[PDB]
């Protein structure tokens, strides 16, 4: 049972601080040497810190200045202290383990940072439903689009888990400090338009969660 | 250290082989795999350049020496399909751009879907119109819009989804954003879909209202 908890991940603007704390459990955490690596929006893995067992910090030189690994190691927690962010920083953030000589054996599941000058502004929530009664034939597809939202991510449902299959819900696209996603579902045509169906979608730091339930025509 | 992991993405049908590489900028004394999924942290996968970690299948081998590494899933399988990033730690810790590993399926052509504008988007004063192209092969996919039967190519928000699970097929999302004043400017909304699975495009449109 090895487990890392990362914590604290937000928006904050460029050149503020922000402290993230990595919970460890499950192994003698004073015997592990600790890293913190991020990984862009564009997937590219990138390592930030690593702080010896001994309490030997290791930095990178364009890591040195602007970032602290720090360990307690009597709650076993790890530390990052990020101080005057760029947009550059901006990736989640995982810790993961090494034992000595060996390369890091163990990644939390990571807190997300995002930096920028943008607001939190609340998502609009907006059904797609085409049919007035032509293609009603084998199946037909629904939609459920949302616009203009800040920071990332959101998360959405098909009446609260019910739709596994035919379930598509695409990555936000950016046009300028505006967030927008589309999520679709297919179905029988005979369970629609019997079965009315609702998309629950939930914005993390506005906390807006209003429901919309797809129209007839 | 620059890792240097060419391709960056491929793809391969379960059954054939798949050689992975890794080419380190300077020589080193171990190479490190990490698999990595969408949604999850990089698991370690093969360590010390031949190591395999626990849990990981026996058909994934490590290979290399010095300054060329290679990964090589004996048998590929649905299961494998990941990014595989490489990765040293001789030097200051570094990563390649990871290769990322798609299943080759068969071709299908997109189950297109158009749709006008809910009530609450034209009431707020602004028409975006979708276009769902969903569950198609391969990736490579253009869409055109013809606002009054003119190619129109501008506010357009497009979106690919990661790979299929279960069907491994590719699935896109098509966003024309107007204005009403635009959008009460015209009557034809047409969604051409080219795809290499037919010369004849798959098209879905609406004359406004009725
Ligand atoms: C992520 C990782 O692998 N982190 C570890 C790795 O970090 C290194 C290794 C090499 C250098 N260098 O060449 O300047 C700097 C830091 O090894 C260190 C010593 O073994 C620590 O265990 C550290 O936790």
């Amino acid at each position: 049972e090895v487990k890392l908890v990362e914590s604290g991940g937000v928006l904050v603007k460029p050149g503020g601080s922000l402290k993230l704390s990595c919970a460890a459990s499950g192994f003698t955490f004073r015997n592990y040497d600790m890293s913190w690596v991020r990984q862009t929006p564009e997937k590219r893995l990138e390592w930030v810190a690593s702080i010896s067992g001994g309490y030997t910090t290791y930095y990178p030189d364009i890591m040195r200045g602007r970032f602290t690994i720090s360990r307690d190691n009597v709650r076993n927690i790890l530390y990052l202290e990020m101080r005057s962010l760029r947009s550059e920083d901006t990736a989640m953030y995982y810790c993961a383990r090494n034992y000595g000589h060996d390369a890091m054996d163990y990644w939390g599941q990571g807190t997300s940072v995002t930096v920028s000058s943008a607001k939190t502004t609340a998502p609009s929530v907006y059904p797609l439903a085409p049919v007035c009664g032509d293609t009603t034939g084998s199946s037909v597809t629904l939609g459920c689009l949302v616009k203009g939202y800040f920071p990332e991510p959101v998360t959405l449902t098909w009446n609260s888990g019910s739709l596994s299959s035919g379930v598509h819900t695409f990555p936000a696209v950016l046009q300028s400090d505006l967030y927008t996603l589309s999520s679709s579902v297919t179905v029988t045509s005979s369970t629609w338009p019997s079965q009315s169906i609702t998309c629950n979608v939930a914005h993390p730091a506005s906390s807006t969660k209003v429901d919309k339930k797809i129209e007839p025509r | 250290i620059v890792l240097t992991q060419s391709p960056a993405i491929m793809s391969a049908s379960p059954g054939e082989k798949v050689t992975l590489t890794c080419s380190a900028s300077s020589g080193i004394g171990f190479i490190h795999w990490y698999q990595q999924k969408p949604g999850t942290s990089p698991k370690r996968w093969i360590y010390d350049t031949s190591i395999l970690a626990s849990g990981v299948p026996a058909r994934f081998s490590g290979s290399g020496s010095e300054t060329s590494y290679s990964l090589t899933i004996t048998i590929m399988e649905a299961e494998d399909a990941a990014t595989y990033y490489c990765h040293q730690r001789s030097s200051y810790p570094t990563f390649g751009g990871g290769t990322k590993l798609e299943i080759k399926r068969a071709d299908a052509a997109p189950t297109v879907s158009i749709f006008p504008p809910s009530s609450e988007q034209l009431t707020s004063g602004g028409a975006s119109v979708v276009c769902f192209l969903n569950n198609f092969y391969p990736k490579d996919i253009n869409v055109k819009w013809k606002i009054d039967g003119s190619e129109r190519q501008n506010g357009v928000l497009n979106s690919w989804t990661d790979q299929d699970s279960k069907d491994s097929t590719y699935s896109m999302s098509s966003t024309l954003t107007l204005t009403k004043d635009e959008y009460e400017r015209h009557n034809s909304y047409t969604c051409e879909a080219t795809h290499k699975t037919s010369t004849s495009p798959i098209v879905k449109s609406f004359n406004r209202n009725e």
